[PDB]
């Protein structure tokens, strides 16, 4: 209202700030694929057992992984237990049923603690040697250039089709890299 | 966010971007409607302007305060100002990188801080090994001469363009010391 | 589709001034309003920028005459105007003689102050207003300093000046 309504349509605010979700739907199992899970869960008795995840929608992940990949930390996704993203299990998109999700996410996380420390390397040299120096110089120059890929594919977002297996597809050369 | 920005890193502290002492530019970090997606890259951005501002007072302070000058070299003396002079021509980039992030702003203001931070990620090393090397002369009580050493031990460094960068105040420092021995021989 | 929902770091411009007048009443709340904005937007830009344009010449400003971080960027570009004005104040003459030769060639100086304003910038970006004369204010809170803005005239400034 007034300003909330403002916020709430045109930036988004819906899983990390508390506003429960009410994203529109075509329902029919293609997209609707959790909740005729979860009904089909019940009516073959669990036996009740409700399960709490706060529903964030498609596009929202996609862009925050993105975030996640390259080079920056600290993002509202992704419980961290050390120091180390791993994937998320509290919250839920309209398919999938949180499985393939499950798995896929564990994989970006993967490449997400990969890039985290070596970041985490890099700021500690900064708070000599003459060799390391030059190492976190080299480490640096390649994330430099990496990361401005990914900056170029994230604004090109705002400006269509978006689903996993085309960003996934399209880092394939940058997290081969990576590893 | 689009003036807000430049105007918190060219040096103006605002009421988000809210200058301390001990802690020199900070996010008010108390509201729900910014999230922690966007906060770490603003926090990022606050260590160039929290570092420029220390560079401008410093530089303020000591150069154009008195006519020409007792003694004590980290805080008087011809050597201390001819520095202050260095380092204001090489934070001329800043300035001009600065200038052009206001142009894309107006081109387009729904553009990712992102982009930003890929331009400013230069400048995120380049700062704060500059900042040691005047933190130590000013600290140290350095007099005279060993001022001239002292950086140039630091234009010694592992890093290329913080090199260059210093090698510039360096020559500075030597133009002075070149116009007082060409009458003094 | 109906967009992407891009956050309050870029979509602003809009959200920019929301966000702005969001905050500024929230002081005034979290105040009691004993804190009063003088309303640091409106005017914009270009009317902003030829008014401190009109400080640098000698004339008086739209807030002095003898976002909420314009203030700090305002005040900054208006005390080198205040200064240029108390300069012309103080060269005001048509005695010793040497010290009157020494006021022409002030004024002499005072006309590229007056001239490098208005033949470079039309009306141009807020921050480089600042920039383009910082290099070039400093000198001129210099010579408040070095002016008397006791004192040395006549023999005694040829002597102190030399």
């Amino acid at each position: 209202p007034d300003d909330r309504s403002w916020l709430e349509h045109h930036v988004v605010h819906q899983y990390w700030t508390a506003r429960p979700s009410q994203f529109p739907h075509s329902l029919h199992l293609h997209s609707n694929l959790a909740a005729v899970w979860d009904q089909h869960l019940y009516s073959s008795d669990p036996l009740y057992v409700p399960d709490d995840r706060v529903l964030v929608t498609e596009t929202q992940v996609i862009r925050e992984t993105l975030w996640l990949l390259s080079g920056v930390k600290k993002l509202f996704i992704f419980q961290l237990i050390d120091g180390k993203v791993t994937v998320r299990n509290n919250i839920i998109v309209t398919h999938l049923t949180h499985s393939c999700l499950r798995s896929v996410l564990e994989q970006i996380a993967a490449y997400g603690q990969v890039v985290f420390r070596l970041q985490e390397f890099i700021d500690e040299v900064m708070g000599p040697f003459r060799t390391y120096q030059a190492f976190m110089w080299a480490l640096y120059k390649y994330f430099i250039s990496f990361k401005e890929e990914l900056a170029e594919i994230e604004k090109c977002i705002i400006n269509t089709t978006i689903t996993l297996a085309i960003v996934v597809d399209k880092l394939a050369p940058r997290l081969s890299q990576l590893k | 966010m689009i003036h807000e920005l430049l105007l918190a890193l060219s040096g103006y502290p605002g009421s988000i971007f809210t200058w301390n002492k001990r802690s020199g530019l900070q996010v008010s970090q108390d509201f729900p409607f910014l999230h922690p997606s966007e906060t770490s890259v603003l926090n990022r951005l606050c260590r160039l302007g929290t570092d420029y501002i220390r560079f401008t007072e410093f530089i303020e302070q000591y150069t154009g305060h008195v006519q020409q000058q007792q003694g004590q070299g980290g805080l008087h003396g011809i050597y201390l100002r001819a520095f202050c002079t260095g380092l204001d021509s090489v934070l001329q980039p800043y300035r001009q990188a600065l200038l052009d992030l206001e142009q894309e702003f107006l081109g387009d203001p729904h553009l990712s801080i992102s982009h930003v931070n890929y331009f400013l990620d230069q400048f995120q090393l380049l700062f704060p090994s500059v900042m040691v090397v005047v933190e130590q002369i000013k600290s140290q009580k350095i007099h005279g001469c060993q001022i001239l050493e002292t950086v140039y031990k630091h234009s010694c460094g592992g890093l290329p363009p913080v090199r260059s960068a210093l090698e510039k105040i360096l020559a500075v420092c030597h133009g002075v010391m070149y116009k007082q021995l060409s009458a003094w021989m | 589709g109906h967009r992407e929902e891009p956050y309050l770091t870029e979509a602003g411009r809009d959200a920019f001034d929301k966000f702005c007048r969001l905050h500024q009443g929230e002081l005034q709340l979290l105040a009691g309003g004993v804190l009063q904005a003088p309303q640091p937007v409106l005017v914009k830009e270009c009317e902003l920028v030829k008014d401190v344009l009109n400080v640098l010449i000698g004339v008086v400003s739209a807030t002095f005459s003898l976002p909420e971080s314009i203030s700090s960027l305002l005040s900054e570009v208006a005390e080198y105007g205040t200064c240029y004005t108390r300069l012309s104040h103080f060269s005001l003459q048509p005695k010793g003689l040497v010290f009157q030769a020494f006021t022409s060639g002030l004024r002499r100086y005072l006309q590229y102050y007056r001239a490098c304003v208005l033949s470079t910038p039309p009306t141009l970006s807020l921050l480089t207003i600042g920039f383009l004369f910082k290099k070039l204010g400093r000198q001129l809170r210099y010579l408040a300093e070095l002016c008397g803005v006791a004192f040395p005239t006549g023999v005694k400034l040829l002597s102190y000046l030399y």
